[PDB]
């Protein structure tokens, strides 16, 4: 239906009327299609900026009869479904943490003759482990009459063991806090149906039918519709054993008044019975309309079935009755989204989602908006109200209240409703609503807290990491698209945060990644879509680091083309902790030169001399690398500055070892000699010089390379946690920690992998661990080899000759006399 | 077309595409064969390499006034070389290299090549060459070769009219994307155009 803005607000201003929840299904089990059904029925429509779908607005009306069965706080018959998209494999671990993070309800998908596959199970142990209620849908029930053609009763069996199954893990895994979650067909927590045909029941649906022809209040009707109950056809009496008096069996009642109506129609139909179809339609009250008179075999099934019970209202049936709203989750969830004090007055206004406190709204990612590259918030107001125009905190991923670290004191410019694929401008929004900002994308890279509290801590943080370590070379197979990838690769970067397209020296075309799926991705969608251009893609590869060990053996030396301009420098290692410094902002290129020396000269030991003559930053001119200009009375020296720095920014992009970034590298000039006259000391002089001098001094002192590290975190039962040491083991992995989960037997233990050894991890992971773990993996650090890269047995330079070779480079790495002055 | 067959020759940074040392082979043969010797190398930027094999070598505006305008070429590589890359920053900031070429002129000119000890700047120079050419500066369908400066390595200058006349193609000598302002290391050379490189003998008396 359509809404406007204020029935919109209206109706999020009804909090406890509200459900936040997210769809746990396997994409073979029909997830896309349940879903759709729900939109194609209660999806919300507004009354030209697009963005990338996230969260589906859902609307349902009950009866204040029905508004009474719900066991919490509500309000009014009408009810807000807020339905987060989730990913299509599980490989995507960080961001199926995401979703769940801010949903509390969650529809699980199960099928009819496969039961809880590996994957659904455990997406639902992530699912219990942030305290969601689960609710079940076993679908695909067709295939269980149309190709098994099972009896009334099998198909009972079958699902009987497949919700004892998930009650297994319902039991097993959720809070003992949160109270007996599991499902229980007899009070409406679970649905059959098939997607296909686009049906669907509940218990709770046919007891309301039954519901006066026996007299009975349908609590009672719905209870013995499930379970051991028999009616005797015969003595028309109610009882508990399956046979009468005599000894005769009797039929179930779930058999009885469900599955037999059902099974008659598919058996009648699917045998085009023309006789009985109209009479066995006309009693269930089916009503054909005109043209879907005609229809016959699968055809009409599908729409008799669809009219019979349709699967859409089956599941927003349970949603609205048996899932939790913003206010009853929030309350026992709270402590475990806060990363403070648990009686903080923030934590306190969380489990209160009290509309009047200081401002708590999570960010879970960041969408791609048709308005330029620029990127919506998407997230939950767990806390007080967002409004436009409202001035926030925003606190990003290494924030803590101490500090003033990884903050930006911004303003929201407007709070959009994320109808899907359209935005819907509105004023303000209080806690409990799933909302959209706008203007935070420069701030807030993919996740991040937003407050108003100067002493709120920010709220379980999801690490991501925008460290390109895997990347490729793509080529047009048909030099005439050529045009058509230089424009994909442009759109590519810009609909993803973390993907990066650039262009080498050599001039090749490369697309980096935060990891090898992510990657792979990344070119699929290249190739079919920003594209759809056939290419030619180079194996996946590791982004390695060049650096230094010490100072420059001796003073490095070149001279321009002219030989009339000289550059005197040395290079020398930058501390790890520098280097971390200027990674994460606290050493900035856009500081004050005198602050930022302060900075350097205080917290970091150098000498605020030294640090006031940094000249730039590279790579990009902010990467960790420096050139301090220690020159003593060089006339013209500043003549030469902008070309010097050019030279800086290609010298630390591709370093001499084998092309590779440079990293913690200090290059000190010490001299300079240049010529009077400015038409010989321009760019095509000085930054050749200053260029190759860079790399004199760099192979002069002491060259290593640094390999990126990964930092995975794996959450796995008692029983595979074995699998993973087995694993790691193979891989150079280093375990950091190992903990488990209070009450259940749920370990969750946390490794470094080398990224150079993480190729085709997930998949050893899943045999080794029977697909029962769920990894995590982010960028940790980068790590320094001791070999060295210049003996080609080393197994550093085994990497370097290898990488030299693929470049098509000289097999042995250049020294430094080849950029030393040739003297 | 003398660039020998092969499929289409251009200049990259990344080397020049479609140019083996057995392509040259073939090419310098037949250029000898029509009659064309080589007398020297050129260094140039990616750009100007193209034009000159694919449009040939042409003088465009050049000062009238200016005395020693033309086409200056080197017997040895390597002072070449040093001439083999972009003479300013592209707006970002990269100087790129260039490329080795190799220049050929009509054997029929040669009458017209000289050689002398002085330096082509000092002052004698200018009345020397004259005197060898038999004609005031500028060069015209002639050429001068003598010392880059003193003691310094040699350089040619083929005067525009007969620069105008050359034929010029790739050579297999290739510049050195990784270390731009280096110095041509001389292992780089294929032995097999070493072969091919002799220089004409240029006469040190008048005609």
């Amino acid at each position: 239906v359509a809404f406007t803005v204020d029935q919109m607000r209206s109706l999020m201003d009804k909090v406890t009327n509200v459900r936040n929840m997210s769809v746990i299904a396997h994409v073979d089990h029909g997830k896309s299609t349940l879903t759709d059904s729900l939109v194609q029925r209660a999806g919300i429509i507004s009354a030209g900026i697009t963005i990338k779908s996230t969260a589906i607005s859902l609307y349902s009306e009950m009866s204040d009869e029905d508004v009474k069965e719900i066991k919490q706080k509500t309000d009014g018959n009408s009810f807000l479904i807020n339905l987060i998209d989730s990913p299509g494999h599980v490989d995507f671990s960080s961001e199926v943490t995401a979703a769940l993070r801010v949903t509390d309800g969650a529809l699980v998908v199960v099928d009819t003759i496969e039961g809880v596959c590996v994957q659904t199970e455990t997406v639902l142990r992530q699912a219990l482990g942030e305290r969601i209620k689960p609710v079940v849908v076993i679908n695909k029930v067709d295939r269980a009459l149309l190709e098994l053609q099972v009896s009334k009763e099998d198909l009972y069996q079958t699902f009987a063991r497949t919700v004892e199954s998930v009650n297994v893990i319902v039991s097993t895994y959720a809070d003992e806090v949160l109270g007996d979650v599991q499902v229980y067909p007899a009070r409406g927590t679970v649905a059959f149906g098939s997607g296909l045909h686009g049906w669907a029941f509940t218990i709770r649906q046919f007891a309301t039918r039954y519901a006066k022809k026996f007299g009975v209040d349908k609590a009672k009707m719905m209870d013995r519709l499930w379970g051991d109950s028999f009616f005797n056809p015969k003595t028309k009496k109610w009882t508990n054993k399956d046979t009468d008096a005599e000894g005769k069996p009797l039929e179930r009642a779930f058999n009885m008044f469900i599955l037999d109506p059902i099974f008659r129609l598919f058996t009648a139909i699917m045998n085009f019975k023309k006789d009985e179809i109209p009479v066995l339609l006309e009693k269930l009250e089916i009503v054909l309309k005109g043209d879907e008179k005609d229809l016959e075999g699968k055809a009409l099934l599908k729409v008799v079935m669809r009219k019979f019970l349709p699967a859409a209202d089956a599941l927003l049936e349970m949603i609205v009755l048996h899932l939790p709203s913003p206010v009853t989750a929030q309350a026992y969830r709270a402590e475990q989204l806060y990363e403070g004090p648990a009686d903080d007055a923030n934590c306190i206004a969380i489990k209160n989602c009290d509309p009047k406190a200081d401002l708590m709204l999570y960010v879970s990612k960041m969408v791609p908006t048709s308005d330029k590259g620029r990127f919506y918030a998407f997230g939950r107001v767990f806390a007080g109200t967002v409004k436009s125009g409202q001035k926030v905190r925003i606190q990003g991923p290494n924030y803590v209240p101490g500090k003033k670290d990884d903050l930006f004191i911004k303003a929201i410019q407007r709070v959009v409703l994320m109808m899907g694929r359209f935005v819907e401008p509105i004023d303000d929004c209080p806690a409990g609503n799933i909302i959209g900002l706008v203007g935070i994308d420069q701030f807030l890279l993919k996740t991040g807290t937003l407050t108003t509290s100067e002493t709120a801590h920010n709220m379980k943080v999801m690490k991501f990491s925008v460290s390109p370590v895997v990347q490729v070379a793509v080529e047009v197979k048909n030099a005439n698209d050529l045009p058509k990838l230089v424009e994909g690769l442009k759109r590519l970067s810009k609909s993803d945060p973390c993907v990066l397209t650039y262009m080498s020296e050599s001039g090749e075309h490369i697309v980096a990644g935060t990891g090898e799926l992510h990657l792979e991705i990344c070119l699929q969608d290249l190739e079919h879509d920003h594209a759809g251009v056939p290419l030619k893609i180079s194996p996946p590869v590791v982004a390695y680091r060049e650096t230094v060990e010490s100072e420059s053996s001796q003073t490095a030396l070149s001279k321009s083309p002219n030989k009339h301009n000289r550059i005197y420098l040395k290079a020398e290692p930058i501390d790890e902790e520098v280097s971390l410094a200027i990674e994460n902002g606290i050493i900035n290129p856009r500081d004050d030169f005198k602050a930022r020396a302060r900075i350097m000269a205080d917290d970091y030991g150098w000498d605020v001399t030294d640090a006031r003559k940094i000249w730039c930053f590279g790579p990009d001119g902010n990467g960790p690398n420096l050139v301090i200009d220690q020159t003593k009375a060089v006339q013209y020296l500043h003549e030469i500055k902008d070309s010097v720095v050019a030279a800086f920014q290609w010298a630390t992009k591709e370093g001499p070892i084998f092309g590779e970034e440079m990293r913690s590298v200090r290059v000190n000039i010490l001299d300079v000699t240049l010529h009077a006259d400015a038409i010989h000391r321009g760019g095509g002089q000085i930054i050749p010089t200053m260029r190759r001098a860079t790399y004199a001094g760099f192979l002069l002192a002491d060259p290593k390379i640094q390999e990126p590290v990964f930092l995975v975190e794996i959450q796995c039962p008692e029983q595979a946690v074995g699998g993973i040491y087995s694993v790691l083991n193979k891989k150079r992995g280093q375990v950091v920690s190992e903990e488990q989960r209070p009450g259940t037997p749920l370990f969750t233990v946390k490794a470094y992998l080398p990224v150079n050894e993480s190729f085709g991890f997930t998949g050893e992971l899943r045999q080794a661990t029977g697909g029962q773990a769920f990894p995590q993996m982010v960028f940790d650090h980068w790590s320094t080899l001791g070999s060295d890269p210049l003996d080609p047995t080393s197994k550093a330079g085994e990497i370097v000759l290898a990488a030299r070779k693929r470049h098509g480079m000289k097999e042995e790495v250049p020294g430094w006399q080849e950029y030393y002055d040739k003297l | 077309e003398f660039l020998g067959d092969g499929g289409d020759v251009s200049f990259s940074t990344r080397g020049t595409q479609n140019w083996t040392v057995e392509r040259l082979l073939q090419a310098h043969r037949q250029l000898e064969e029509r009659g064309y010797v080589f007398v020297g190398y050129h260094g140039t930027f990616l750009e100007a390499a193209q034009s000159i094999v694919f449009g040939g070598v042409r003088a465009r505006s050049q000062d009238l006034d200016a005395i020693w305008r033309g086409f200056y070429i080197a017997g040895d590589p390597a002072l070449a070389y040093g001439y083999a890359q972009d003479q300013e920053p592209d707006a970002r900031g990269r100087i790129r290299n260039g490329a080795l070429l190799r220049v050929y002129v009509p054997r029929s000119s040669l009458p017209g090549f000289y050689r002398t000890s002085l330096t082509l700047a000092a002052p004698e120079a200018a009345g020397e060459v004259e005197r060898l050419i038999g004609h005031p500066l500028p060069l015209r369908l002639d050429a001068i070769t003598g010392p880059e400066e003193e003691g310094g390595r040699l350089e040619t200058i083929l005067g525009w009219p007969l620069a105008e006349r050359t034929v010029v193609i790739p050579s297999a000598i290739p510049t050195d994307p990784r270390n731009v302002g280096g110095d041509l290391d001389p292992s780089s050379i294929p032995d097999k155009e070493q072969a091919i490189s002799a220089l004409p003998d240029y006469a040190s008396q008048p005609g």
